[PDB]
RNA sequence: AGGAGUGGAGCCUGCGGCUUAAUUUGACUCAACACGGGAAACCUCACCCGGCCCGGACACGGACAGGAUUGACAGAUUGAUAGCUCUUUCUCGAUUCCGUGGGUGGUGGUGCAUGGCCGUUCUUAGUUGGUGGAGCGAUUUGUCUGGUUAAUUCCGAUAACGAACGAGACUCUGGCAUGCUAACUAGUUACGCGACCAACUUCUUAGAGGGACAAGUGGCGUUCAGCCACCCGAGAUUGAGCAAUAACAGGUCUGUGAUGCCCUUAGAUGUCCGGGGCUGCACGCGCGCUACACUGACUGGCUCAGCGUGUGCCUACCCUACGCCGGCAGGCGCGGGUAACCCGUUGAACCCCAUUCGUGAUGGGGAUCGGGGAUUGCAAUUAUUCCCCAUGAACGAGGAAUUCCCAGUAAGUGCGGGUCAUAAGCUUGCGUUGAUUAAGUCCCUGCCCUUUGUACACACCGCCCGU
């Protein structure tokens, strides 16, 4: 919450570009171990991630102070319906198969 | 860049513990038994033991590539540095973790606990185990929780031999009523070689080599044709 | 008829009794009370004189280029360079807000819904099938008359026979090698100097081994199990760890998207060197801080101990080797050590001693409390931070009640880890000095292996009688 729309689209191209990620719950602290130096404020990026994975339509699992994600196709369908980005631009994650 | 040997050993132990918990909480349904991290010059190869391997690799090795990638991006290894395999376990019937998961997934669907516990106990015994005991504690309807225990065979509790003759698994089963915890203890048989059981025998067990039947005449007489 | 050290003589904490911002959650004998590894300014304070940035996958309502966000010293605030001043119409700019809860949850309830961990009954030796005997049966035998053992340990006996746990064995730890495996961080031999005036490894380190078995002897023991004593021996019941089903409405939901929902509030048990207490003294209690004489401490006049710790995923925080010099930690330059390499053969320490007690208030061990430069922690006082002037305190075995303890016990004494900013009066370990009494008993408190009684079974905190 308390999240601007430019940071929204920023976190959304981050989700588009990465897909499969790992993370840790950090909010107040000003430097980050593995998801810092992204030219965007840490707090708004992490709160937008909170919105992404806790809005109520993609499930999570919280343990050992870290996050591992299964990004369902319902979320992909929501993204395609909202931003109108077709899946024909496949993620580059399908290499080294 | 460098830390002392005490810190290094402790960090290696923490890495092993967190990796084990991670691939315990991920694929407990896949028959996962345990992890074993092997050192290799400038490498860290990982072996996963599971009763079901087609399901940990999946189609086209999807699950393996995903969880290898997340372990890579998590544990600070350089790009493309972690490679884990998935091999079957030669002792499926007398591994405590595997049998605990088997009970938890026999109970998660909603079933009578006595039938499942007796089936698991019978299967462990028919796997050559020296003895077992299964404890299931939790809610069985009512204002009170009960603990019912199923034993068969012989089992030790005290001393050092319990460290290498008994393997224990404690698991939580989440039902809509609440949580029931299961406890599977298996007393491994004594077997030299094969890694099925401990190499040393029970320290209170003394062995004697057995002679054979000797019914012989009074004096040996050579016989020639 | 033993004692030693006690809670009363030298380093404040826990929770209730107990004025308003002060006696603040969980834990009601052992089995609560430096216990939640909980050393409270504050992030963890809910007893707290005070607030703001506030929440809804939905059930229904108020409707769009404005419906406000921590964010100004000097007129102030109720401590506070917090715009909260009934104040500017500065400032990310559609972020959001109000009424009820499921929610991305609440260190929010319920541990009388649970899991898992512990603690305890219960430190003792206890416990249970199968088959076979007995009984209509609950149930009993096995699991025992005796002797023996620390032991349901064994001998033995025997309607029981075969077994399974627990006990033992086991693991770790100490104690011992004219032995073994080898070290440029301990340790060294006559073609060695800086001195007639590259030892096939042993003190330290640590390994495949050895060594102790009531083994030898003597005496007690259906001459069995075993017990006592004595040589020899490094050592002759030798530290701990682990530890049986049934147990308890024992503690923990405040360790854990470990976990089942009845359910408050906007003053979320979020932040921000910010901020009252609890650091009072008629004590309401509990754990703690302390040695009585030529023994206590100084001459600084000989090589002393550890057990251990020590510097980037996080991260901004490590242990320490000379001089400014009053008399040394030390405000600043300086190197070493990710460590048997440096601290350090452990850098403001023995218990000793030509500062001394001639018979005990003196020199002998400190009632406060003042200065010398303070390690540098905003604050410390509403917990951090040295020895000296000898200023004289019942100045030499202690209401009722009692807690711990049998040899390297106790006690004295310092040191290191945890907590941490080198924060300890706490705890967890470690050495150092060093031990009076006892090798017994069932009297008190309890426990166990039997027989017996019972009107008890919520099991004596029971049950129960009487106008």
């Amino acid at each position: 919450m308390l999240m601007p729309k430019k940071n929204r689209i920023a976190i959304y191209e981050l989700l588009f570009k990465e897909g499969v990620m790992v993370a840790k719950k950090d909010v107040h602290m000003p430097k980050h171990p593995e998801l810092a130096d992204k030219n965007v404020p840490n707090l708004h990026v992490m709160k937008a991630m909170q919105s992404l994975k806790s809005r109520g339509y993609v499930k999570e699992q919280f343990a050992w102070r870290h996050f591992y994600w299964y990004l369902t196709n319902e979320g992909i369908q929501y993204l395609r319906d909202y931003l109108h980005l077709p899946p024909e631009i496949v993620p580059a994650t399908l290499r080294r198969s | 860049v460098q830390i002392s040997k005490k810190r290094k050993f402790v960090a290696d132990g923490i890495f092993k513990a967190e990796l084990n918990e991670f691939l315990t909480r991920e694929l407990a349904e896949d028959g996962y038994s345990g992890v074993e991290v092997r050192v290799t010059p400038t490498r860290t190869e990982i072996i996963i033991l599971a009763t079901r391997t087609q399901n940990v690799l999946g189609e086209k090795g999807r699950r393996i590539r995903e969880l290898t990638a997340v372990v890579q991006k998590r544990f600070g290894f350089p790009e493309g540095s972690v490679e884990l395999y998935a091999e079957k376990v030669a002792t499926r019937g007398l591994c405590a973790i595997a049998q605990a998961e088997s009970l938890r997934y026999k109970l998660l669907g909603g079933l009578a606990v006595r039938r499942a516990c007796y089936g698991v106990l019978r299967f462990i015994m028919e796997s050559g185990a020296k003895g077992c005991e299964v404890v299931v504690s939790g809610k069985l309807r009512g204002q009170r929780a009960k603990s019912m225990k199923f034993v068969d065979g012989l089992m030790i509790h005290s001393g050092d031999p319990v460290n290498y003759y008994v393997d224990t698994a404690v698991r939580h089963v989440l039902l809509r009523q609440g949580v029931l915890g299961i406890k599977v203890k298996i007393m491994l048989p004594w077997d030299p070689t094969g890694k099925i059981g401990p190499k040393k025998p029970l320290p209170d067990h003394v062995s004697i080599v057995e002679p054979k039947d000797e019914i012989l005449p009074t004096t040996p007489i050579s016989e020639q044709k």
